[PDB]
Protein backbone atom coordinates (compact mmCIF):
# COMPACT_ATOMS: atom_id res chain seq x y z
CA UNK A 1 0.00 0.00 0.00
CA UNK A 2 2.57 2.19 -0.25
CA UNK A 3 3.75 4.66 -3.19
CA UNK A 4 7.06 6.29 -3.81
CA UNK A 5 7.30 10.31 -3.43
CA UNK A 6 7.85 12.21 -6.97
CA UNK A 7 9.81 15.25 -6.64
CA UNK A 8 9.96 18.58 -8.11
CA UNK A 9 12.87 21.52 -7.18
CA UNK A 10 12.53 24.82 -8.39
CA UNK A 11 12.60 28.54 -7.63
CA UNK A 12 8.94 30.71 -8.17
CA UNK A 13 10.66 33.19 -10.21
CA UNK A 14 13.36 32.98 -12.81
CA UNK A 15 16.52 33.13 -10.79
CA UNK A 16 19.05 36.14 -11.26
CA UNK A 17 22.19 36.80 -9.38
CA UNK A 18 21.06 39.36 -6.29
CA UNK A 19 18.08 39.20 -6.83
CA UNK A 20 15.98 37.46 -3.73
CA UNK A 21 13.70 34.16 -4.82
CA UNK A 22 12.04 31.39 -3.26
CA UNK A 23 13.39 27.75 -3.63
CA UNK A 24 10.65 25.10 -3.76
CA UNK A 25 10.44 21.15 -3.05
CA UNK A 26 7.61 20.06 -3.97
CA UNK A 27 7.29 16.28 -2.79
CA UNK A 28 3.87 14.32 -4.19
CA UNK A 29 1.82 10.92 -5.02
CA UNK A 30 3.71 9.16 -1.86
CA UNK A 31 2.55 7.29 1.09
CA UNK A 32 2.22 6.75 3.71
CA UNK A 33 2.38 10.10 5.13
CA UNK A 34 5.44 9.97 7.00
CA UNK A 35 8.06 11.81 4.86
CA UNK A 36 11.61 13.75 5.83
CA UNK A 37 11.65 16.87 3.25
CA UNK A 38 14.96 19.04 3.69
CA UNK A 39 16.09 21.70 1.85
CA UNK A 40 20.45 21.79 1.07
CA UNK A 41 22.41 24.44 0.65
CA UNK A 42 25.92 23.51 -0.70
CA UNK A 43 25.38 19.89 0.81
CA UNK A 44 23.93 21.36 4.53
CA UNK A 45 20.65 21.65 5.92
CA UNK A 46 18.78 25.09 5.92
CA UNK A 47 15.69 26.42 7.61
CA UNK A 48 12.61 25.80 5.86
CA UNK A 49 8.83 26.00 5.70
CA UNK A 50 6.38 23.39 5.27
CA UNK A 51 2.83 23.17 3.61
CA UNK A 52 -0.12 21.55 5.83
CA UNK A 53 -0.28 17.61 5.00
CA UNK A 54 -3.12 17.46 1.77
CA UNK A 55 -4.28 14.96 -0.70
CA UNK A 56 -5.05 14.26 -4.16
CA UNK A 57 -8.22 12.33 -5.76
CA UNK A 58 -6.09 9.47 -5.58
CA UNK A 59 -5.62 9.29 -1.66
CA UNK A 60 -1.75 10.35 -2.05
CA UNK A 61 -0.01 13.36 -0.60
CA UNK A 62 1.53 16.00 -1.46
CA UNK A 63 3.91 18.47 0.60
CA UNK A 64 5.69 22.00 -0.32
CA UNK A 65 8.97 22.70 1.72
CA UNK A 66 9.90 26.68 0.79
CA UNK A 67 12.80 28.91 1.37
CA UNK A 68 13.83 32.71 0.94
CA UNK A 69 17.16 32.85 -0.66
CA UNK A 70 18.95 34.72 -3.08
CA UNK A 71 20.60 33.05 -6.51
CA UNK A 72 24.15 33.88 -6.64
CA UNK A 73 25.46 31.48 -9.57
CA UNK A 74 28.06 30.14 -6.68
CA UNK A 75 25.64 28.18 -4.08
CA UNK A 76 24.32 25.14 -5.33
CA UNK A 77 20.77 23.90 -3.77
CA UNK A 78 18.85 20.72 -3.46
CA UNK A 79 16.02 18.79 -1.88
CA UNK A 80 16.64 15.58 0.09
CA UNK A 81 13.68 13.21 0.97
CA UNK A 82 13.52 10.29 3.36
CA UNK A 83 10.98 7.67 3.09
CA UNK A 84 10.07 4.34 4.05
CA UNK A 85 9.96 3.52 -0.28
CA UNK A 86 13.35 4.95 0.23
CA UNK A 87 16.20 2.40 0.63
CA UNK A 88 18.42 5.67 0.79
CA UNK A 89 17.79 9.47 1.22
CA UNK A 90 17.09 10.56 -2.34
CA UNK A 91 18.62 14.02 -3.54
CA UNK A 92 17.28 16.10 -6.33
CA UNK A 93 19.50 19.40 -7.37
CA UNK A 94 18.08 22.94 -8.07
CA UNK A 95 18.34 22.96 -11.70
CA UNK A 96 17.03 25.88 -13.06
CA UNK A 97 15.89 24.64 -16.23
CA UNK A 98 13.85 22.60 -14.60
CA UNK B 1 -18.33 25.60 7.46
CA UNK B 2 -17.32 21.76 7.74
CA UNK B 3 -19.68 19.11 8.27
CA UNK B 4 -20.22 17.54 11.67
CA UNK B 5 -17.41 14.61 10.94
CA UNK B 6 -19.15 12.24 13.41
CA UNK B 7 -18.96 9.27 11.66
CA UNK B 8 -17.76 6.26 13.26
CA UNK B 9 -17.09 2.99 10.62
CA UNK C 1 -17.65 26.10 -11.34
CA UNK C 2 -16.77 26.31 -7.74
CA UNK C 3 -16.12 23.93 -5.09
CA UNK C 4 -15.32 23.91 -1.04
CA UNK C 5 -13.48 20.75 -0.61
CA UNK C 6 -11.75 19.56 2.96
CA UNK C 7 -9.44 16.56 3.21
CA UNK C 8 -8.98 14.79 6.48
CA UNK C 9 -5.96 12.84 7.43
CA UNK C 10 -5.18 10.74 10.79
CA UNK C 11 -2.02 9.03 11.16
CA UNK C 12 -1.77 6.46 14.07
CA UNK C 13 2.02 6.37 15.39
CA UNK C 14 2.53 3.48 18.18
CA UNK C 15 4.57 4.83 21.08
CA UNK C 16 4.56 8.37 20.17
CA UNK C 17 0.99 9.42 21.40
CA UNK C 18 -1.98 9.89 20.01
CA UNK C 19 -3.10 9.33 16.52
CA UNK C 20 -2.63 13.28 14.80
CA UNK C 21 -5.33 14.76 12.74
CA UNK C 22 -5.19 17.25 10.23
CA UNK C 23 -7.60 19.00 8.44
CA UNK C 24 -6.65 21.19 5.62
CA UNK C 25 -9.69 23.71 3.69
CA UNK C 26 -9.77 24.18 -0.15
CA UNK C 27 -11.66 26.99 -1.65
CA UNK C 28 -11.35 26.00 -5.46
CA UNK C 29 -7.37 25.85 -5.80
CA UNK C 30 -6.77 28.05 -2.90
CA UNK C 31 -5.97 26.64 0.65
CA UNK C 32 -8.04 29.11 3.08
CA UNK C 33 -8.11 27.40 6.43
CA UNK C 34 -6.01 24.18 8.43
CA UNK C 35 -5.99 22.45 11.27
CA UNK C 36 -3.62 20.33 13.32
CA UNK C 37 -4.19 18.92 16.58
CA UNK C 38 0.00 18.43 17.10
CA UNK C 39 0.07 22.20 17.10
CA UNK C 40 0.73 23.96 21.10
CA UNK C 41 -2.74 25.10 20.70
CA UNK C 42 -5.03 23.33 18.44
CA UNK C 43 -7.09 25.77 17.03
CA UNK C 44 -8.69 25.79 13.14
CA UNK C 45 -6.87 29.23 11.37
CA UNK C 46 -7.16 30.85 8.12
CA UNK C 47 -4.44 30.48 6.11
CA UNK C 48 -5.47 33.53 3.78
CA UNK C 49 -5.73 36.84 4.14
CA UNK C 50 -9.37 37.23 3.21
CA UNK C 51 -10.54 34.57 5.96
CA UNK C 52 -9.19 37.12 8.62
CA UNK C 53 -12.85 38.73 8.16
CA UNK C 54 -14.09 36.18 9.97
CA UNK C 55 -14.87 36.46 13.61
CA UNK C 56 -13.80 34.75 16.69
CA UNK C 57 -16.86 32.56 17.21
CA UNK C 58 -16.60 31.38 13.69
CA UNK C 59 -13.29 29.93 14.38
CA UNK C 60 -14.25 28.61 18.15
CA UNK C 61 -17.25 26.71 16.39
CA UNK C 62 -14.77 24.60 13.38
CA UNK C 63 -12.37 23.92 16.12
CA UNK C 64 -14.95 22.32 18.52
CA UNK C 65 -16.18 20.58 15.04
CA UNK C 66 -12.26 19.70 14.31
CA UNK C 67 -11.49 18.71 17.81
CA UNK C 68 -14.42 15.84 17.71
CA UNK C 69 -13.54 14.84 14.11
CA UNK C 70 -9.90 13.99 15.38
CA UNK C 71 -11.53 11.89 18.26
CA UNK C 72 -13.73 9.97 16.17
CA UNK C 73 -10.57 9.54 13.38
CA UNK C 74 -8.99 7.87 16.19
CA UNK C 75 -11.75 5.33 17.30
CA UNK C 76 -11.75 4.83 13.59
CA UNK C 77 -8.21 4.20 13.15
CA UNK C 78 -8.54 1.34 16.16
CA UNK C 79 -11.88 -0.35 14.81
CA UNK C 80 -9.79 -0.69 11.72
CA UNK C 81 -7.52 -3.06 13.78
CA UNK C 82 -10.20 -4.93 14.61
CA UNK C 83 -11.71 -5.24 11.06
CA UNK C 84 -8.32 -6.18 9.63
CA UNK C 85 -7.05 -8.11 12.15
CA UNK C 86 -4.15 -6.14 12.82
CA UNK C 87 -1.55 -4.97 15.78
CA UNK C 88 -1.48 -2.11 17.73
CA UNK C 89 2.40 -1.70 16.72
CA UNK C 90 1.86 -0.80 12.73
CA UNK C 91 1.22 3.13 11.91
CA UNK C 92 -2.25 3.22 9.78
CA UNK C 93 -3.91 5.85 8.23
CA UNK C 94 -7.54 7.18 7.72
CA UNK C 95 -8.82 9.65 4.92
CA UNK C 96 -11.90 12.17 4.80
CA UNK C 97 -12.63 13.76 1.37
CA UNK C 98 -15.76 15.46 0.84
CA UNK C 99 -17.23 18.90 -0.15
CA UNK C 100 -19.31 20.82 -3.01
CA UNK C 101 -19.11 21.91 -6.55
CA UNK C 102 -21.53 24.75 -7.48
CA UNK C 103 -22.88 25.38 -10.91
CA UNK C 104 -23.70 28.20 -13.02
CA UNK C 105 -27.24 28.71 -11.14
CA UNK C 106 -24.88 29.21 -7.79
CA UNK C 107 -26.72 25.57 -6.51
CA UNK C 108 -25.30 21.93 -5.86
CA UNK C 109 -23.85 20.46 -8.90
CA UNK C 110 -21.60 17.57 -7.00
CA UNK C 111 -21.87 16.53 -4.06
CA UNK C 112 -18.48 14.12 -2.34
CA UNK C 113 -18.01 12.54 0.41
CA UNK C 114 -15.32 9.72 0.59
CA UNK C 115 -12.95 7.95 3.01
CA UNK C 116 -9.80 5.85 3.00
CA UNK C 117 -8.03 3.43 4.66
CA UNK C 118 -4.34 3.22 4.57
CA UNK C 119 -4.44 5.03 0.84
CA UNK C 120 -7.49 2.38 -0.89
CA UNK C 121 -10.83 3.69 -0.97
CA UNK C 122 -12.91 2.46 2.14
CA UNK C 123 -16.42 3.86 1.99
CA UNK C 124 -17.92 6.92 -0.34
CA UNK C 125 -21.56 8.53 -0.59
CA UNK C 126 -22.55 7.85 -4.41
CA UNK C 127 -23.21 10.81 -6.53
CA UNK C 128 -26.95 10.54 -5.78
CA UNK C 129 -26.27 11.56 -1.82
CA UNK C 130 -28.57 8.99 -0.72
CA UNK C 131 -26.60 5.44 -1.01
CA UNK C 132 -23.09 4.60 0.23
CA UNK C 133 -20.58 2.23 -1.80
CA UNK C 134 -18.37 -0.08 0.14
CA UNK C 135 -15.02 -1.19 -1.13
CA UNK C 136 -14.09 -4.19 0.63
CA UNK C 137 -15.85 -6.98 3.35
CA UNK C 138 -14.82 -4.11 6.33
CA UNK C 139 -16.78 -1.65 4.75
CA UNK C 140 -19.78 -3.19 4.43
CA UNK C 141 -20.04 -3.22 8.18
CA UNK C 142 -20.03 0.40 8.26
CA UNK C 143 -22.49 0.95 5.20
CA UNK C 144 -25.14 -1.62 7.02
CA UNK C 145 -24.41 0.97 10.07
CA UNK C 146 -24.60 4.13 8.50
CA UNK C 147 -27.69 3.34 6.28
CA UNK C 148 -29.59 2.11 9.27
CA UNK C 149 -28.42 5.40 11.46
CA UNK C 150 -29.85 7.17 8.12
CA UNK C 151 -26.39 9.09 7.86
CA UNK C 152 -26.70 9.57 3.86
CA UNK C 153 -29.55 12.03 4.34
CA UNK C 154 -28.32 14.23 7.02
CA UNK C 155 -24.74 14.36 4.88
CA UNK C 156 -27.10 15.22 1.95
CA UNK C 157 -28.15 18.03 3.86
CA UNK C 158 -25.15 19.40 4.79
CA UNK C 159 -23.49 19.03 1.00
CA UNK C 160 -26.95 20.60 -0.69
CA UNK C 161 -27.35 23.74 2.31
CA UNK C 162 -24.40 23.90 4.86
CA UNK C 163 -21.72 23.26 2.58
CA UNK C 164 -23.05 25.56 -0.89
CA UNK C 165 -23.93 28.97 1.37
CA UNK C 166 -20.52 28.14 3.31
CA UNK C 167 -18.73 28.11 -0.37
CA UNK C 168 -20.65 31.04 -1.54
CA UNK C 169 -19.90 32.88 1.99
CA UNK C 170 -16.34 32.66 0.90
CA UNK C 171 -16.26 33.10 -2.48
CA UNK C 172 -17.82 37.04 -1.44
CA UNK C 173 -15.21 37.04 1.27
CA UNK C 174 -12.21 36.72 -1.10
CA UNK C 175 -14.29 37.84 -4.31
CA UNK C 176 -11.14 40.12 -4.97
CA UNK C 177 -8.78 36.86 -5.86
CA UNK C 178 -10.88 33.99 -6.19
CA UNK C 179 -12.70 35.11 -8.82
CA UNK C 180 -10.29 36.54 -11.30
CA UNK C 181 -8.03 33.37 -13.19
CA UNK C 182 -4.20 34.71 -13.93
CA UNK C 183 -2.92 33.87 -17.43
CA UNK C 184 -0.26 31.65 -17.58
CA UNK C 185 3.14 33.49 -19.26
CA UNK C 186 4.41 31.04 -21.37
CA UNK C 187 7.76 30.84 -23.34
CA UNK C 188 9.91 28.39 -24.91
CA UNK C 189 13.07 27.40 -24.48
CA UNK C 190 15.84 25.64 -26.23
CA UNK C 191 18.51 22.48 -24.31
CA UNK C 192 20.41 21.07 -27.02
CA UNK C 193 21.06 17.31 -26.19
CA UNK C 194 23.55 16.50 -29.07
CA UNK C 195 24.56 17.41 -32.50
CA UNK C 196 21.19 15.99 -33.62
CA UNK C 197 18.67 16.37 -30.80
CA UNK C 198 17.42 19.01 -28.94
CA UNK C 199 15.21 19.84 -26.11
CA UNK C 200 12.31 22.00 -26.71
CA UNK C 201 10.76 23.14 -23.48
CA UNK C 202 7.53 24.72 -22.73
CA UNK C 203 6.56 26.75 -19.84
CA UNK C 204 3.57 27.85 -18.19
CA UNK C 205 3.89 30.41 -15.33
CA UNK C 206 2.04 31.79 -12.77
CA UNK C 207 -1.91 30.92 -13.66
CA UNK C 208 -4.61 30.08 -11.73
CA UNK C 209 -6.47 27.75 -11.16
CA UNK C 210 -4.58 25.02 -11.11
CA UNK C 211 -6.37 23.39 -14.47
CA UNK C 212 -4.18 23.71 -17.67
CA UNK C 213 -3.47 22.04 -21.13
CA UNK C 214 -0.41 22.15 -22.62
CA UNK C 215 0.37 20.08 -25.63
CA UNK C 216 3.03 19.71 -27.71
CA UNK C 217 1.82 19.97 -31.92
CA UNK C 218 3.73 18.97 -35.30
CA UNK C 219 1.64 20.49 -37.60
CA UNK C 220 -1.90 19.24 -36.86
CA UNK C 221 -0.98 16.18 -34.83
CA UNK C 222 0.10 16.43 -31.28
CA UNK C 223 3.03 14.44 -29.61
CA UNK C 224 1.79 12.75 -26.60
CA UNK C 225 3.71 9.67 -26.95
CA UNK C 226 7.41 11.16 -26.48
CA UNK C 227 6.41 14.36 -24.44
CA UNK C 228 7.70 14.95 -20.56
CA UNK C 229 4.61 16.55 -19.00
CA UNK C 230 5.38 17.69 -15.10
CA UNK C 231 2.79 17.49 -12.82
CA UNK C 232 1.72 21.02 -12.26
CA UNK C 233 3.38 22.27 -9.24
CA UNK C 234 2.64 25.25 -6.81
CA UNK C 235 4.29 28.71 -7.15
CA UNK C 236 4.43 29.47 -3.78
CA UNK C 237 2.42 32.50 -3.79
CA UNK C 238 -0.69 30.74 -5.11
CA UNK C 239 -0.42 30.37 -8.48
CA UNK C 240 1.10 27.56 -10.54
CA UNK C 241 3.82 26.66 -12.76
CA UNK C 242 4.06 23.43 -15.78
CA UNK C 243 6.11 23.01 -18.41
CA UNK C 244 5.59 20.30 -20.94
CA UNK C 245 9.22 19.04 -22.91
CA UNK C 246 9.92 17.65 -26.16
CA UNK C 247 12.70 15.67 -27.79
CA UNK C 248 13.33 16.86 -31.94
CA UNK C 249 15.94 17.14 -34.29
CA UNK C 250 18.18 20.03 -34.82
CA UNK C 251 16.72 22.35 -37.70
CA UNK C 252 13.18 21.00 -37.37
CA UNK C 253 12.17 22.98 -34.10
CA UNK C 254 10.47 25.71 -36.44
CA UNK C 255 8.13 23.06 -37.38
CA UNK C 256 6.88 22.34 -33.81
CA UNK C 257 4.21 24.29 -32.20
CA UNK C 258 3.19 24.36 -27.69
CA UNK C 259 -0.68 25.27 -27.94
CA UNK C 260 -1.63 26.35 -24.24
CA UNK C 261 -4.93 27.39 -22.84
CA UNK C 262 -6.27 28.62 -19.29
CA UNK C 263 -9.68 29.60 -18.17
CA UNK C 264 -7.74 33.31 -17.72
CA UNK C 265 -6.91 33.19 -22.22
CA UNK C 266 -9.51 34.68 -23.97
CA UNK C 267 -8.20 31.95 -26.75
CA UNK C 268 -5.30 29.35 -26.79
CA UNK C 269 -1.55 30.31 -26.83
CA UNK C 270 0.54 29.02 -29.55
CA UNK C 271 4.06 29.51 -28.88
CA UNK C 272 7.81 28.62 -30.66
CA UNK C 273 11.45 28.90 -30.73
CA UNK C 274 11.99 31.03 -33.74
Amino acid sequence: IQRPPKIQVYSRHPPEDGKPNYLNCYVYGFHPPQIEIDLLKNGEKIKSEQSDLSFSKDWSFYLLSHAEFTPNSKDQYSCRVKHVTLEQPRIVKWDRDL
Amino acid sequence: IPAYGVLTI
Amino acid sequence: SHSLRYFYTAVSRPGLGEPRFIAVGYVDDTQFTRFDSDAPNPRDEPRVPWMEQEGPEYWDRNTRIYKDTAQIFRANLNTALGYYNQSEAGSHTFQEMYGCYVGPDGRLLLGFMQFAYDGRDYIALNEDLRSWTAADTAAQITKRKWEAAGEAERQRNYLEGRCVEGLRRYLENGKDTLLRADPPKAHVTHHPISDREVTLRCWALGFYPEEISLTWQHEGEDQTQDMELVETRPSGDGTFQKWAALVVPSGEEQRYTCRVQHEGLQEPLTLRWE
